[PDB]
RNA sequence: AAUUGUUGAAAGGGAAGGGCAUUUGAUCAGACAUGGUGUUUUGUAU
RNA sequence: AAUACUGCCAGCUGGGACUGAGGACUGCGACGUAAGUCAAGGAUGCUGGCAUAAUGGUUAUAUGCCGCCCGUCUUGAAACA
RNA sequence: AACUGGCGAUGCGGGAUGAACCGAACGUAGAGUUAAGGUGCCGGAAUACACGCUCAUCAGACACCACAAAAGGUGUUAGUU
RNA sequence: CCCUGAAAAUGGAUGGCGCUCAAGCGUGUUACCUAUACUCUACCGUCAGGGUUGAUAUGAUGCCCUGACGAGUAGGCAGGCGUGGAGGUCAGUGACGAAGCCUAGACCGUAAGGUCGGGUCGAACGGCCUCUAGUGCAGAUCUUGGUGGUAGUAGCAAAUAU
RNA sequence: UUUGCUCCACACAAUAUAGAUGGAUACGAAUAAGGCGUCCUUGUGGCGUCGCUGAACCAUAGCAGGCUAGCAACGGUGCACUUGGCGGAAAGGCCUUGGGUGCUUGCUGGCGAAUUGCAAUGUCAUUUUGCGUGGGGAUAAAUCAUUUGUAUACGACUUAGA
């Protein structure tokens, strides 16, 4: 229904969000994940590092220069979740994956526009309460990813900007539906109403 | 024209090269069957080369038909074109490629006077 | 299978001249269908009596509904069943609306428990709990206080599309 | 030439079992049935309900 | 008015596949906001017009099309198979097709 | 796939024509073809089966 | 390489004369009449029903 | 012919080549434009 | 008494897809008092555009999937035979 | 070594992969329905429904098959005396 | 069920990614996906049973009808394509261009192959019926000849020296 | 280097498409809790309400969107201008003063539409250049060759030279 989405990425599962993920890739479908920091991986913290070491340790022998590139960033531990869903070697997964632009924390222009949730990958609507959960901010500080201070900072003064933007969006809301309410009760809206809206 | 004819349909238009004849120039392209016993274009593994089969044989009704709906016919001299003076709708003429330029115009002028289609009119045309 | 049905089956010994009219037993068979409810009684039968299907005949499959189908009941099963290294045998409660409903559930959380399949357990018997005071399952107890309320906390409510533009609550 | 397929076709459906006509029109797959006030045996329903 | 869409789009899915061989002849068309099969079965016998851009104007336009129709439905998510006289190119896999409403039913 | 009770396309084992290149041998076959296809008699039947034999199954009588 | 009857316009005037004294009388029909149809974003025809 | 040059065409993220299908480009044959339900031969076969 | 379940209808009907095989008639049958008509031993009717690179063919390329290097010896070959 | 079925001589769908296993054996095409196997994505197919169990600081994930025992755990869930 | 017991050497494997009221385990309900399988149809081939000659069909190993089947190495048989040469015929083709050769140009045949168009060339060569054989190549560390990559590379550095 | 280069305007052609066909419509935090409105003895507050889907909200009528007239009024909405700003995470976009201008379907009129003939996406987008029409703007470097050695197999590196 949309042309590109943002999707918010926090509060979600990382196996979970990047399969609908990679599917709506395949389909054609533009997607932009932002808050990649937040992103949540079910289970223990401690178990998800030791999983990641399992990984990190696990090098091309002869020249660890060429690798599994153990990515860090959140961003890029999602992507390459999000990688191994799509058959990335041949040319339409390189197209997918061309379509697919992953953000930590929301820089612009995907500040200024609504960002979007998956119901159904959510740690909230999947994980029964009391399991307790991972979190890719704290494991990527863990694992190497060096950014997290100042990812910390520039959201902090992101989350200010957007609540002035939200505090006039709210009076202008309010006013707005102040005045339909002083419109209200005419025959316009009263037979409109029982037209269908 | 010729007579009405069923749907021409060749079941198999890409022609059957034989195995490797690409790989090597050695190998020339006319099908040989691959009787190997390692061969994966006999033990017709998917994915590789389908032979050419009695299944693909084309419609009887519709065997030896040009698109135009005609057989052909080698006609080399006029004499050999007055056999098929009221066969014009099933053989088409054709002139042999051995007719020398002086004897193909009096071939395609009995042609047209027999209202025989020939399907080689523009053959070593004298200019 | 589990989408059960109660079947009596009556069967007997096949009448000789010698002794015509044999005993005629029945039994109460929960089954899909009338042709596992055939089976499962000659099962039940031959580990009763010299009996099997070419020297016996089975005189009546009459499904069995219940007489408050739609009325909540404590039901006693005892059951036997045999594990990995042996056998076992115990008494479940189960608080359903039919004996159906009861031997569905208790096939399918004997399965999840002991995980013992269907080819592995015999219902000994059900027996309608006549009254309380005498249940003796926590589980059920405690869905037998008065004034049975609880709240149902966390609700997750499947989704339309692959997208939503609210960041779903959960409140119920 | 051509196997035309009973149980529709009404035509083929007519030239096998002429009796179809006669079926359709009195409905003698529908037949209404009669009613009789009989009543299982006291005995044979509490050996079904007993237990 | 400034919306002239007289058809529904459809992401062009994929070839009729196994699960590792795929039938070209038959494509797999997605409906937006389309989920159940008693849904989209009314898009069946719908024309699909796959209107792509040819490099160069052959019979009087730039814009050509391959047409083709919605046989029947494929999975419980609405889905739905199409076939077309030519089949599509493969490349256009996530590509917009057009799902006219004609023939008509309703 | 088909369980094969017998083995599939086995020929008669029985001659229609004759192998010889005799034309009034094959004169011969395409009359009493025509008298065994269109008479009831047996005899016409088994004279033209007869009249494929080899040399070896037409001795000298 | 490549004007209209003057029969057919005269029908066309008589015949949407009529339409047009019937469809006086019911509001809002004539420009209903007068506007396109398209399909919308967010509409579903499998359901919409006109 | 291998092989090489020049020119022209195209493709090239650790091969190339092949099958199915289509796109795209390049290129190629076919129709039906039939003595034709005829309609005055300009001292009667267009 | 209904309704659920199972089953039946030589019940009706809506929509979709693929195929149109053959080429005088016969036959079986249905409806019509009958003449004849017909959904009855296989597609006809109307209409439209184009009449050509439009469809199609070949070839090159891209894409989706598949595709191991042939011959032989071998129970077994893509083999580090 | 015995009975049978297969591979050899055999492709095809599934077992990620494999001569033997499961399904099923094959002319060329079309349409439908399925088998084994599956239905988050790669990947065609329900992030479907239902009941439970399990949190592992080396989980488990499907026959052939690609690994695991004795013993032990007021870890937890059922149960018997 | 899980945990301990539970340690092997390149990095790494429920196939991978990932998966925690699971995308795990046990179990069940349906729905759905797809084999060259099954059903129907068309076509090809083989086989089998048949139809077809009182002035009617090119005059019959022919045409047509019906039905079922079609995997396959070793191997068997049948029908064909092609090369060199011979007998016959087409009173065949050809210096206005035969053969040969090239042709991501065309047609036919399922195929072996055939035919046609274009360019070179310059003197012989075809179809059919039959006969005959030194008759069909991708292999034999095959033979002979030629040509590549390697490669403008190794090397042309003993003997003092221009 | 046939008046070169580049940018703003317009045009013309190609080639170019991982895929426009109303609007990406912007809090944050939790989910065993929250959002909104009011109020107050301002706080982790009182009250009320909402959710249980985006199936929403906005927009959406007009020769693919013409011509024209009036009514109610000070709105809406392009287009540019301008006032100011704010935004560096990949800011390049958002808000806003004011006036001009086009449209206005908020309401009522009138005229036009055809023959693309019963469908044939019936083209309308977004990229990049290149010839051009006319305005602005500026009027170099690098490499070789020579040479130094903080360098070096050759490259490279580091130098120096009007």
């Amino acid at each position: 229904v949309e042309p590109v989405v943002v999707i918010d990425g926090k509060g979600h599962l990382v196996g979970r969000l990047a399969s609908v993920v990679a599917k709506q890739l395949l389909n054609g479908q533009k997607i932009v994940v932002v808050r990649a920091e937040e992103l949540n991986i079910s289970g223990e913290f401690f178990r998800n590092k030791l999983k990641y070491h399992d990984f990190l340790r696990k090098a091309t022998a002869f020249n660890k220069t060429r690798g599994p590139f153990h990515f860090r960033a959140p961003s890029r531990i999602f992507y390459k979740a999000l990688r191994g869903m799509v058959s990335h070697k041949t040319a339409r997964g390189k197209a997918a994956l061309e379509r697919l632009k992953v953000f930590e924390g929301i820089p612009p222009p995907y500040d200024k526009k609504k960002r979007v949730v998956v119901p159904q990958a959510l740690r909230v609507l999947r994980l029964k309460p009391g399991r307790k959960y991972t979190t890719l901010g704290k494991l990527s500080t863990s694992v190497g990813w060096k950014y997290e201070d100042v990812v910390a900072k520039l959201e902090a003064k992101r989350k200010v900007s957007s609540a002035e933007y939200y505090a006039k969006k709210r009076a202008f809301t309010k006013k707005v539906a102040s005045a339909n309410a002083t419109a209200a009760e005419s025959d316009v809206a009263k037979q409109l109403a029982a037209l269908g809206y | 024209a010729s007579l009405p004819h069923p749907k021409i349909v060749k079941k198999h238009t890409k022609k059957f090269k034989r195995h490797h004849s690409d790989r090597y120039h050695r190998v020339a392209e006319n099908w040989r069957k691959q009787k190997g016993i390692d061969s994966v274009v006999r033990r017709r593994f998917r994915g590789n080369i389908s032979q050419p089969k009695i299944g693909y044989g084309s419609n009887k009704k519709t065997k030896f038909l040009s698109p135009s709906g005609h057989k052909t016919f080698l006609v080399a001299n006029v004499k050999d074109l007055e056999t098929l003076t009221m066969h014009t709708k099933t053989y088409a003429a054709e002139i042999a490629h051995n007719i020398s330029a002086k004897n193909r115009v009096v071939i395609l002028a009995r042609a047209k006077a027999l209202g025989i289609k020939v399907t080689n009119p523009k053959g070593r045309l004298a200019l | 299978m589990a989408h059960f049905k109660e079947y009596q089956v009556i069967g007997r010994r096949l009448p000789t001249e010698s002794v015509p009219e044999p005993k005629l037993f029945r039994m109460r068979i929960f089954a899909s269908n009338e042709v596992i409810a055939k089976s499962r009684y000659w099962y039940f039968l031959q580990k009763l009596h010299k009996v099997k299907k070419a020297s016996g005949e089975i005189v009546s499959i009459n499904q069995i509904n219940e007489a408050h189908p739609t009325k909540v009941k404590n039901f006693g099963v005892w059951v036997r069943y045999d594990s990995r290294s042996g056998t076992h045998n115990m008494y479940k409660e189960i608080r359903d609306v039919s004996r159906v409903a009861a031997v569905e559930t208790l096939y399918q959380d004997m399965a999840a428990r002991h995980r013992a399949r269907f080819r592995s357990i015999h219902i000994l018997k059900v027996a309608e709990i006549e009254k309380t005071a005498d249940v003796k399952r926590q589980y059920v107890k405690q869905f037998l206080t008065k004034d049975l309320k609880f709240p149902l906390p966390h609700r997750v409510q499947k989704s339309t599309k692959t997208f939503s533009y609210k960041r779903p609550s959960t409140f119920y | 030439v051509l196997k035309k397929n009973p149980l529709k076709n009404k035509q083929v459906l007519l030239r096998l079992n002429p009796y179809a006509k006669v079926f359709a029109a009195e409905k003698l797959g529908s037949k209404k049935a009669e009613k009789t006030g009989t009543k299982p045996a006291a005995v044979f329903t509490e050996t079904l309900k007993h237990d | 008015a400034e919306s002239h869409r007289l058809y529904v789009k459809g992401k062009h899915l994929s070839y009729q596949r196994s699960k590792r061989v795929n039938n070209p002849n038959v494509s797999l068309i997605k409906i937006e906001g389309v989920a159940t099969p008693q849904d989209a079965q009314f898009y069946l016998g719908k024309r699909i017009a796959y209107v792509y851009r040819a490099s160069k104007e052959v019979r009087g336009s730039k814009i050509r099309v391959m047409w083709g129709k919605v046989t029947r439905t494929h999975g419980n998510s609405g889905v739905v198979r199409a076939t077309f006289r030519n089949n599509l190119p493969a490349k256009t896999f996530g590509a917009s097709v057009r799902i006219f409403l004609y023939p008509s039913n309703i | 796939g088909i369980d094969h009770t017998s083995k599939q396309h086995k020929r008669s084992g029985h001659r229609t024509a004759p192998k010889s290149d005799n034309v009034y041998l094959k004169l011969l076959v395409k009359l009493y073809t025509f008298l065994a296809r269109r008479t009831d008699a047996p005899f016409n039947k088994v004279v033209l089966k007869a009249l494929f034999l080899s040399k070896i199954n037409r001795p000298p009588v | 390489a490549k004007e209209i009857k003057a029969e057919r316009v005269e029908d066309q005037k008589v015949v949407d004369k009529a339409l047009i004294a019937e469809i006086k009388k019911t509001p809002l029909l004539k420009q209903y009449l007068s506007a396109s149809f398209s399909l919308k974003n967010g509409d579903k025809p499998h359901m919409l029903k006109f």
